[PDB]
């Protein structure tokens, strides 16, 4: 409640000025998403660390990615469309063959470290039972070696596929820079003056067959039960590399479609792009 | 000293450890070191831990198995004190001795390691493609040539580039790096000139002229924000590097251009790059705020392009718009060739343009840190401001600046105890002279004294004065830091007027230390507390001169009379603490016990006696002239035939009134007492009210009566004010050469563009006018300035109005000043007793020569760098003769001035007197230009050389100031000795050699024996009210006793035909 | 001497800050000092611990939040002895920096921040009428002449006055 | 990097003049050298060294030992008014109280001053300071300001030597230390060189060290140093003013000058501090008048003008230390 | 709220004075359809900057 | 506001309350699991009261 107060006292959002430091809110205010086009960002996520709420600013500190900022190098190789000038994507890990230890999973064990002890911390400040504290305690370290478990199959395997998955066609946007506190998307729009501009991002309420609603829960059947084919028990199952032609053809069916779509209209709003005129008085300055 | 010389070199590939060294390097053995091995401050009011490590180190990638070592955790020990030297250092020997690089140790004496590859190969616990190429093979990291160290890397990964985190050099900040940099493959010019070329195709990167290992590389910014960070911090090492450059210094700065190329950028970035190549900046050894440098210069670049002449804002243009050439000057090229001559593979940026020309205009003033700017405004300057807009200052809050009504005194402990008395001179009292002088007193009794002199002595009330200084001596003392002072000293004294407890001595010479468990409370003293004190002081030090200890003698007593000399008593009860049987009776009505409570007249049983009395007991005010004159001859009276020794106060010391006080004395005791008018230093400055000295003496006291005395000229002098008194008006807007205004101030905030045209206006009329920004954020400028009649009387000669605005350019925005911390201006500033005498000489001369017909000129001999002028009404011409006045005959011609810079010759053939002027003489007399003082008898021959040529001419007026000899015998007595003191027997001014003096009765009888009209004058009270009040000047309390003897005695001779 | 002689003005709009200011008024980055920063004596009779701050502060009305600062607990962390001088400064200090006014900064010479309703509207967490006109217009907290500065909040209120 | 002793860079040396008059003639000999040497500047070699070998970075090493030992506790006894304590109040930025006359006030328990920032002329006039002191009167053990006297010091950025010498000065009572130039910050009056005519500063002493325009005529450079040395006399008893180009013109010049306002000649010498940068050529001149006529008034030949006169245009560009291996 | 402060103080309605010129009342009203018939007009319809 | 003022002083209340109801038990020598169930309690009507 201390922490929070000082924390949300600050401020609950901030923006970035162009001297580049954050400026606070000092208004508590609960996000919602339009603020997610706006120069405002929530502020958990900022990290700047703030005096006498440290513990917020550590637990927020676990939320730091662990990934990296691949360069699209294939799919600019390959000419694909890409609406920044210099494409990029985060992978969520790196891969990490050679190491006794995943800096993943170790990472994540230091997770779980803060985290059982700001539980131990709230257990004991609210007088519970012993056994439901080591109860708590051991479901912890259960989750610390499930992690461990899969942290393979998650730097080793699924890296690749998101890097070349980074590189198919259709991903054009960038998507994150893989810093919290500054990212903001790029926000195209295709303006018109003969109308208002449409963005091409919004919050328009579509949400494509219930698609832009995020289940974190997710994160539960994950860890806790889907086995991987790089992590046998040793089964040594062989790992697939799927045929590009399949991902590659849907992207081009795609491509075809829309340009052959826009066309029609395309053509006459060319033929009539010269037809919007201004009322203009001519005066005449002569006597004939 | 025209061609650049510099050694360059490649600092990072110099930092560069051979393979041997690596094991080592980490110096598992000894324990490091600050200011080697690292340094670490902290910054105590950001309370931030700044920790860069130093040599090889500097430059390092921390694992994120490094970061988990204690040595990072440090910081978060705290806040906030500085981490103890002794838990860092060895936690920084622990996390070096962890570090281990894998390397190849060799026996050939040119390899070294390639220390960036093998720290970010570790970085990243080797999991890179440059990571594992450095475990399978180690020796590829070491190298010969500079350049192949990467060439071999690019070459075994076949890759096209290396993209490398950058660490903040302080190591403390976990937080994300601004950008990375990225090595290229190059090798040839010509593939550099390639990646460039597709480089502008990119989004926030920039490069370096030139680069580290002779390898391309190429920064990239996560954000613009960023950018504008490094390219700043870059283009003021360009600025720093070239301001040496220019001065043909020898600099062995790796790159000779260390501003950064925009290959891609925002709008900010080009035009901070291009407002960076022109390098505006002035050198300057101040510390920067290098926090807000960005801020800094992009205003900069709004001042540059704001106010460049259109040449130069063009070339500015052609720089912003090709933001991807680099711009340099010819000297730079030519250093350039000298390197690639030297070293033919270098490469270098290939897309300059060379300056033709150094561009003609004027370095901007950058001062980033703390400083009010107090700036000394000229009178006329290259610009002429043919007609002015108002300016109006937008209105200050209390906050960013106060005004208070009056300044505190800085002064002495010993100055405050600093009586100066006044002994009487006449030899007798005709009984018509006590009918005149009768008249007087009735008359400036009943019709009241003006309102103007008691405004006065009433706003600068002492205690406000002093109470800054009596708290200091408290607050020392309360958190131990005094514990040695005599007993008996002044300071003593003051100690025991600073606390309210009792003071203890272990020893004659140490304090007793502060008991372990309590802080005394402060003294509470009235404002005629410190008076009282001080008159206590006067009475030690009149008793007899040489005494060190003020401490009563033993078996002896004192009374102090008057209302509320409780807190008198106390201190001195407490200050004796130590002497046997030492009694200090208190008196007067509203007095509380210890003190006896009784009214004036005091009962007639009662019989107080002493061997000192400091009676101040105050008038009742309502009563008839009869009434007090009478109950002050009773309290004379009975305070003399108490003690041997008495300090009388008297609140209307009308010579009627002090002689028929010593005609009363001589009435009871038949022999005369030796009386003398005491004025204590700690008395109200403008108070008249002195205090009369009392002791018999064996010997018959000549010359008795008092008359024409400088404590009763304070007194006599005021009279019925005519008007309503000056009050300090604080006005805002700043007219353009208007010559109406009201003395006081001109408080305000204006924005920093608009600023030098303020201070270019408020030139008309103030002497000097601080100036500062609260912050490098702020827009505007604060702005404090004095009203001085003196440049109000030299700018209003003429219509003109010349400014040096120009100059006032260049401090905008950073060259004007930056304060956080509140400013506390008054409305009457402290200023020398000296100076305020000749205020009031100024003013007793120019309400004169007002009066006076037909006179054209003012000749002031003597007048240096025209101080004189305030005499001179603006139609006047005005001629100085001093050999000291520095001359631009610009503003001779332009002020209606005329200046002889020669000595005028005393000499009465040569002198060049003329009919219809008024010649000035001030202070002149005394000396020689050199600043040798002259003999008395040279100085007869001045005033009667000058008698002498002024008895033939018409309507010419002198006024020639001279030091009277009687003050000598009055400063010998007295004891504030401040700025005025004599010395040899001679009078010494402050900032000058003592100066003989003259006799009046010689200097009267010489002026009559000449035969010309002449007239004996001195500034009085009513002029000292003037020049106070106009000027916003207030009177040192030391300065405001010693002023009435000093001003006196100082008489101005007033010749005229 | 007869006449009356003084200079006039108001004190509490002289007290009042320019609207640049507000950011730094709270001094973030320097420690607050007694004498000009603040006052605070324990009377040892009373056992009493008096502290007055001092500048623009001396008028500030708490938010409950404000109140939920150790600085308000420190004399609950006595009775007796008088609070040592480095707790009471750090601690001043960190309320100090907690306050964050709502402002709009301006180029304008003539503006003042109207000190006691950003301090009110911040007090009430801003639900007040005039908490929330100050939250959805901060510039109407800035001000040239005095009065008007009342004026625009009664005018833009459409109340008679306000407590 | 310097190793010397403290009482060492206090160290002021001086050249009396020599020739007992000035025909006319020899004006015009030195003039046409003067104005050539001015026009066509000095060696790029000594020049280089002049700003290559910088005094500050010399003293720093040794001013950086005299404020460690200071906040580790290490040094404790002093005496008032000696260079040793000068020197301390030169290394730290903070006030510093005596005991008593021997023992310096420990510092409070709390806290550790931060070190002074000085620039690079600031050592050089605090030098000049010990030097007004010494020639004042040469016994002197401590360089304390007298009671009730003031100083002034004239040129930019003399802030540090101003706060140096005011908290060097705590002790003493009434001791006014002001500063002037141009990009002067508080404490110092910022002014322009010439100085304001309606200004009118005054002192028992006075540290001139205004550097020179550098783009102006010889005509500019000679009335504006003419100029600062009469504004220099008028107001001190005691002066030592800066020469930033010392011709045998120029400083004779300067002489005729001061006797062409005071009728009898000062009796000046040309200084040269220890604490200056050691390649300057940019003498003092110390001014004083006396009663005694100032026999030889003039010079010709002096050391401290031969530092500049036989310095000349290079006919090359000076060698630079190259590091050859083979 | 500050525009409307300066809007209404200049007053919610005036008049046409034989000039033509408009003249604001200076005083903030509520408005009644009472006035559609009369010497004032809503002050917001003024198109006077 | 994101939290509602009445709801924060009510949470104080019961922050003084609990820390009153657990000094009461450990001087009552009181198992902990009874401690923990009265803990419980509170937090519940201090969720109910948010
Ligand atoms: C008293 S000082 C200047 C103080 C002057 N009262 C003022 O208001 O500033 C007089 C100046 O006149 C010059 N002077 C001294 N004796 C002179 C003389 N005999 N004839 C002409 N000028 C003289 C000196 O240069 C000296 O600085």
């Amino acid at each position: 409640p201390v922490e929070y107060g000082i924390f949300v006292q600050r401020g609950a959002t901030y923006t970035i000025n162009a001297a580049g430091e954050f400026e606070f809110s000092g208004r508590n205010e609960k996000w919602d998403q339009a603020l997610y086009l706006s120069e405002h960002f929530p502020a958990l996520f900022s990290d700047v660390p703030l005096a006498g709420a440290n513990t917020i600013i550590a637990i927020m500190r676990l939320f730091t990615p662990q990934g990296f900022l691949r360069t699209d190098d294939l799919a600019i190789a390959a000419n694909f469309p890409r609406a920044s000038r210099n494409p990029q994507t985060y992978i969520p890990y790196t891969n990490q063959r050679g190491t006794v230890t995943n800096e993943f999973a170790s990472r994540f064990r230091t997770i779980v470290a803060t985290l059982a002890n700001v539980v131990n911390e709230r257990a004991v400040q609210d007088d519970m039972q012993k056994a439901t504290r080591s109860c708590t305690k051991q479901w912890l370290r259960h989750l610390e070696t499930q992690f461990d478990n899969i942290a393979v199959a998650h730097t080793d395997h699924l890296s690749v596929v998101y890097a070349t998955m980074s590189n198919f066609m259709l991903n054009f946007t960038n998507n994150f820079s893989g810093n919290h506190a500054t990212f903001k998307p790029d926000q195209y729009v295709i303006t018109s003056p003969e109308g208002s501009y449409k963005p091409i991002i919004e919050r328009q309420g579509e949400t494509v067959d219930g698609l832009t609603i995020i289940d974190t829960s997710i994160v539960w059947p994950i860890l806790c039960q889907c086995t991987y084919p790089l992590v046998r028990q040793s089964i040594m199952e062989e790992i697939v590399y799927p045929d590009p032609s399949t991902t590659l053809s849907q992207s081009l069916s795609v491509a075809q479609v829309l340009s052959k779509l826009t066309l029609p209209d395309a053509f006459i709003n060319m033929i009539l792009s010269g037809g919007d005129s201004v009322v203009m008085r001519t005066y005449q300055t002569e006597a004939d | 000293m025209w061609h650049y010389t510099s050694i360059n070199n490649d600092t990072r590939v110099a930092l560069d450890p051979k393979p041997n060294q690596i094991r080592t390097i980490t110096k598992p053995n000894t324990v490091p070191q600050l200011g080697t091995d690292y340094l670490y401050t902290f910054n105590s009011q950001r309370r931030s831990h700044t920790l860069r490590l130093l040599g090889p180190f500097q430059y390092f990638n921390f694992s994120e198995t490094d970061r988990g070592h204690p040595l990072f955790r440090l910081p978060l020990k705290y806040p906030s004190k500085a981490i103890p030297a002794d838990e860092l250092i060895d936690n920084l020997h622990s996390w070096m001795r962890s570090v281990h690089l894998l390397h190849v140790r060799s026996e050939d004496n040119t390899l070294r390691y390639n220390w960036m590859l093998g720290v970010y190969a570790r970085s990243t616990n080797y999991t890179t493609p440059v990571g594992q190429l450095v475990v399978n093979a180690p020796a590829i990291l070491n190298y010969s040539n500079p350049q192949d160290a990467f060439n071999s890397v690019f070459v075994a990964l076949g890759i096209d580039y290396i993209d490398i985190p950058i660490t903040n050099s302080n190591i403390f900040d976990d937080s994300s790096t601004p950008y990375n940099v990225r090595i290229w493959h190059a090798p040839t010019m010509t593939e550099v000139n390639h990646i460039l070329a597709l480089m502008r195709k990119s989004t926030l990167v920039s490069t370096h002229s030139s680069w580290h290992w002779n390898v391309l590389h190429t920064f990239h910014y996560r954000s613009e924000s960023d950018m504008i960070d490094h390219f700043a911090a870059k283009i003021l090492e360009d600025w720093r590097q070239k301001e040496k450059l220019d001065k043909g210094a020898l600099v062995e700065a790796d790159r000779v251009i260390q501003r950064l190329i925009p290959l891609s950028s925002s709008t900010y970035v080009q035009r901070l790059a291009a407002i960076g190549a022109l390098y505006p900046n002035e050198f300057t050894e101040n510390v920067l705020d290098l926090s807000r440098l960005s801020t800094a210069l992009l205003q900069l670049s709004d001042t540059y392009y704001q106010h460049a002449n259109d040449q130069l804002r063009r070339l500015y243009r052609r720089m912003y718009n090709d933001s991807r050439t680099l711009y340099m000057t010819q000297r730079h090229q030519e250093l350039l060739l000298a390197q690639i001559t030297a070293d033919p593979n270098i490469l270098l940026y290939p897309y300059t343009y060379i300056f033709t020309t150094i561009p003609t205009s004027m370095n901007y003033i950058s001062n980033t840190g703390q400083g009010r700017i107090k700036h000394s405004l000229t009178v006329t300057g290259a610009t002429e401001h043919d007609t002015v807009a108002d300016i109006v200052l937008g209105q200050t809050g209390e906050d960013v600046i106060t005004i208070s009504m009056v300044e505190p005194m800085s002064i002495a402990v010993e100055d405050m105890y600093g009586y100066v008395l006044d002994t009487p001179t006449r030899d007798i009292w005709p009984a018509d002279e006590q009918i005149e002088q009768k008249g007087d007193a009735v008359a400036l009794y009943d019709t009241k004294t003006s309102r103007a002199l008691g405004m006065f002595n009433n706003t600068v009330r002492i205690d406000d004065l002093l109470s800054p200084l009596l708290s200091l001596v408290y607050r020392t003392y309360i958190k131990g830091d005094t514990m040695t002072m005599t007993q008996g000293s002044l300071d003593h004294l003051t100690l025991c007027a600073a606390v309210d407890s009792d003071i203890t001595f272990v020893g004659n010479r140490m304090i007793a230390p502060l008991p372990e468990g309590y802080i005394p409370k402060p003294m509470h003293r009235n404002n005629s507390t410190m008076k009282m004190l001080s008159l206590y002081v006067a009475l030690k030090k009149l008793e007899n001169f040489a005494t060190n200890s003020y401490l009563m003698a033993p078996d002896t007593s004192i009374i102090l009379l008057g209302a509320e000399r409780e807190p008198a008593v106390n201190i001195l009860r407490r200050f004796n603490r130590n002497v046997s049987n030492v009694r200090i009776i208190g008196m007067g009505d509203r007095a509380v016990e210890p003190n006896i409570r009784v009214r004036v007249p005091f009962p007639i049983d009662k019989n107080i006696s002493a061997d000192f009395i400091i009676c101040d007991i105050n008038s009742y005010e309502d009563q008839s002239f009869e009434s007090m004159f009478s109950e002050t001859i009773s309290v004379v009276t009975t305070c003399a035939s108490a003690a041997t020794r008495a300090l009388v106060k008297i609140n209307h010391p009308s010579e009627y009134m002090i002689n028929s006080v010593i005609e009363r004395l001589s009435q009871l005791g038949g022999v005369f007492y030796h009386t003398a008018l005491l004025k204590t230093a700690s008395q109200n400055p403008y108070s008249y009210e002195t205090y009369i000295y009392i002791t018999p003496i064996a010997a018959a006291v000549r010359f008795p009566f008092y008359s024409n005395s400088a404590m009763i000229n304070r007194y006599m002098t005021a009279v019925a004010d005519d008007e309503m008194p000056i009050i300090p008006s604080i006005h805002t807007v700043i007219k353009g050469h208007s010559n109406t205004y009201s003395p006081g101030l001109f408080c305000g905030c204006v924005d920093v563009q608009s600023a030098p045209l303020a201070l270019s206006q408020l030139k008309s009329y103030c002497s000097e006018a601080t100036t500062w920004r609260v912050d490098s954020d702020d827009n505007l400028v604060n702005i404090i300035a004095r009203i001085d009649p003196a440049r109000i009387a030299l700018e209003f000669r003429t219509r003109s109005n010349t400014s040096a605005y120009h100059e006032y350019q260049r401090y905008v925005p950073n060259g004007l000043g930056f304060k956080v911390r509140k400013t506390r201006e008054f409305r009457y500033m402290h200023r020398e007793v000296t100076f305020i005498h000749k205020l009031m000489m100024y003013a007793l001369i120019r309400e004169q020569i007002s009066l006076t017909e037909n006179m054209t000129q003012v000749v002031s001999i003597g007048g240096r760098n025209l101080a004189d002028i305030s005499v001179v009404p603006l139609n006047m011409k005005y001629v100085v003769i001093d050999p000291a006045t520095r001359i631009e005959t610009l503003t001779q011609e332009k002020k209606n001035i005329e200046v002889q810079s020669r000595p005028f010759q005393f000499d009465a053939a040569n002198m060049d007197l003329e009919n219809n002027s008024i010649y000035l003489f001030i202070a002149v007399i005394m000396n020689e230009p050199n600043g040798a003082a002259t003999p008395a008898r040279m100085q007869m021959d001045k005033i009667r050389n000058v008698a002498t040529a002024m008895l033939t001419r018409t309507n010419c007026v002198a006024y020639i100031s001279f030091y009277e000899a009687g003050i000598i015998t009055r400063l010998d007595q007295s004891t504030a000795h401040k700025t005025i003191r004599v010395e040899e027997g001679r009078l010494k001014v402050a900032n000058y050699v003592p100066v003989d003096t003259l006799v009046e009765a010689d200097v009267t009888l010489m002026l009559r024996d000449i035969g010309i009209t002449h007239e004996i004058i001195r500034p009085s009270t009513p002029e000292l009210i003037d020049a106070c009040s106009n000027y916003g000047i207030r009177l040192g309390s030391t300065g405001g006793a010693v002023l009435d003897v000093f001003n006196h005695y100082s008489p101005v001779i007033k010749l005229v035909r």
